[PDB]
């Protein structure tokens, strides 16, 4: 199967800094790679589809960019509501796959 | 926008059809040939009121609501304007959902008459990507 | 609009047949693709599956065919079965569409002999 590779597992930052949270996968899978978000007690929220097509009713400061094998989710300027799991999930090949997720807490 | 046969392989490439659920960037090539001869305004009504959009001619009653078919599903959730684009985005996002189905692209009849079985990478051959 | 919602027991004993519904409104479940995911303890989420408008279904081969996905027209849901159920299957499900758009609340399952 694609295994799709998260990091770094936790990062820890000030609301108004931005960060970027990288996801690889183990073979090409083209723009193929949605981005999802993921807080306690609650169903993960599509934040970007396609490596870097925005979706209707989503912060403007989240952006996705990469292709193949290394993509990478921003977030320009954190805020409180943003902390909690980020998780990709690749598209390309069946069965879909997601990466082990990455934990955006406050610092 | 009428694509040049390398052109829309490069940007096929770009939007993810090299190798998607199992179906190699030649099919997606050979398929646009024959569905609209690369042309992304190209239209056909069809007998069932329904009509067929875009580069990829995707049809009004099961993956676009154009406000104008019968029994619409917009599978796609998208209006077929969209598909109508000279950016190809919509159009392939919306490809990527049929082919997704068990029927893969056997949805694409002019693919299923004039590509499938032939050596479709020969759509990509002689291309810079 | 739409709205997903899962459905069934909480608690489920090893090698019995786990299932769950998932209520759709808003719209016709024949109109989309429908989807489960699974969420393991340690945030390790699983695609289980998924079932397209023609009635194929495409299942994670590490459910081991396990998997069964069905749909409903008359009541608007859809379904998961999955087949003696281990401690292994011991996590929170969610139904959602094929897009990825609308999920369902998730429920948590958990597979103990008591």
């Amino acid at each position: 199967d694609i295994v799709l590779t998260q990091s770094p597992a936790t990062l820890s930052v000030t609301p108004g800094n931005s960060v970027s949270l990288s996801c690889r996968a183990s073979q090409s899978i083209g723009n193929n790679l949605h981005w999802y978000q993921q807080k306690s007690h609650e169903s993960p929220r599509l934040l970007i589809k396609f490596a870097s097509q925005s979706i209707s009713g989503i912060p403007s400061r989240f952006s996705g960019s990469g292709s193949g094998t290394d993509f990478t989710l921003s977030i320009n300027s954190v805020e409180t509501e943003d902390f909690g799991m980020y998780f990709c999930q690749q598209s390309n090949s069946w069965p879909y796959t997601f990466g082990g997720g990455t934990k955006l807490e406050i610092k | 926008k009428v694509f040049g046969r390398c052109e829309l392989a490069a940007a096929m490439k770009r939007h993810g059809l090299d190798n998607y659920r199992g179906y190699s960037l030649g099919n997606w090539v050979c398929a646009a040939k024959f569905e609209s001869n690369f042309n992304t305004q190209a239209t056909n009504r069809n007998t069932d009121g329904s009509t067929d959009y875009g580069i990829l001619q995707i049809n009004s009653r099961w993956w676009c609501n154009d406000g104008r078919t019968p029994g619409s599903r917009n599978l796609c959730n998208i209006p077929c304007s969209a598909l109508l684009s000279s950016d190809i985005t919509a159009s392939v996002n919306c490809a990527k959902k049929i082919v997704s189905d068990g029927n893969g692209m056997n949805a694409w009849v002019a693919w299923r008459n004039r590509c499938k079985g032939t050596d479709v990478q020969a759509w990509i051959r002689g291309c810079r990507l | 609009d739409v709205q997903l919602q899962e459905s069934g027991p909480s608690l489920v004993k090893p090698s019995q047949t786990l299932s769950l519904t998932c209520s759709v409104t808003g719209d016709s479940i024949t109109s989309d693709y429908w989807s489960w995911i699974r969420k393991f303890p340690g945030n390790r989420l699983e695609y289980m599956g998924y079932v397209s408008y023609s009635g194929s279904t495409y299942y994670n081969p590490s459910l081991k065919s396990r998997i069964s996905i069905t749909r409903d027209t008359s009541k608007n849901q859809y379904y998961l079965d999955l087949n003696s159920v281990t401690t292994e299957d011991t996590a929170t499900y969610y139904c959602a569409n094929w897009d990825g758009d609308y999920w369902g609340q998730g429920t948590l399952v958990t597979v103990s002999a008591a």
